């Protein structure tokens, strides 16, 4: 991070949050993960 | 691009997309190159396109 690299993935979610807010550390859950319940990986070249 | 349909992007679902989604991503370039010696020209390549 001292080399403006970060590690780990990205999350795209909204949020219409008033209050703090830090993309570096976000303290709360993250939203879902790979494995999760109702969630789904894309197939290749992400065809609409 | 017209060498290596494997190399398409297929954006939406084109009907040339719901094939070429079926194209195996390993069947592309050169699978053996035959080179006897380190800087020179390779004899005999053998790839797919």
């Amino acid at each position: 991070n001292l080399f403006n690299v970060a590690r780990g993935n990205l999350y795209l979610v909204q949020t219409a949050t008033n209050g703090n807010w830090s993309p570096m550390a976000p303290v709360a859950a993250p939203p879902f993960v790979r494995g999760g319940p109702n969630v789904r990986v894309v197939g290749r070249f992400g065809t609409i | 691009a017209l060498a290596y349909p494997g190399r398409a992007v297929l954006p939406t679902q084109t009907k040339n997309a719901q094939f070429l989604s079926t194209a195996i991503a390993d069947r592309i370039g050169r699978l053996d190159r035959a080179n006897l010696i380190g800087g020179e020209v390779s004899a005999m390549v053998e790839c797919m396109e």
